[PDB]
């Protein structure tokens, strides 16, 4: 309470909590990009230059 | 990108003729002039037999 004030157990607490959870986040955020349907081109529609028709 | 959905076509298809001439091909049968449908892999087979010419 000579710094701090009264809440801030409920920041820190919070705070720790948040940096593990944007830690997991981000790991989520890398992997979920490398698996995506737009980075390896998946079911997506690529349009060829006279558009055939299988 | 969700799986694309492929719209679903309609009209006559090949597959009406295709299995029209499939049942054509086998299962003997007759038409306006020749005398019976001999059918593939018997008329095949006959027609290995007698042969085609050679040279």
């Amino acid at each position: 309470a000579q710094i701090f004030p009264r809440n801030a157990n409920l920041l820190s607490r919070l705070s720790i909590f948040a940096l593990v959870l944007l830690v997991v986040e981000g790991i989520l955020i890398l992997g979920v990009y490398f698996r995506s349907n737009y980075f390896r081109q998946v079911n997506v529609a690529i349009e060829q230059p006279v558009a055939f028709s299988h | 990108p969700f799986t694309p959905q492929p719209a679903p076509v309609t009209g006559n298809t090949y597959r009406t003729y295709v299995n029209d001439a499939r049942t054509l091909l086998n299962s003997y049968g007759y038409t306006m002039e020749g005398k019976v449908h001999i059918p593939i892999d018997r008329a095949m087979d006959l027609i290995v037999e007698r042969g085609l010419p050679v040279r």
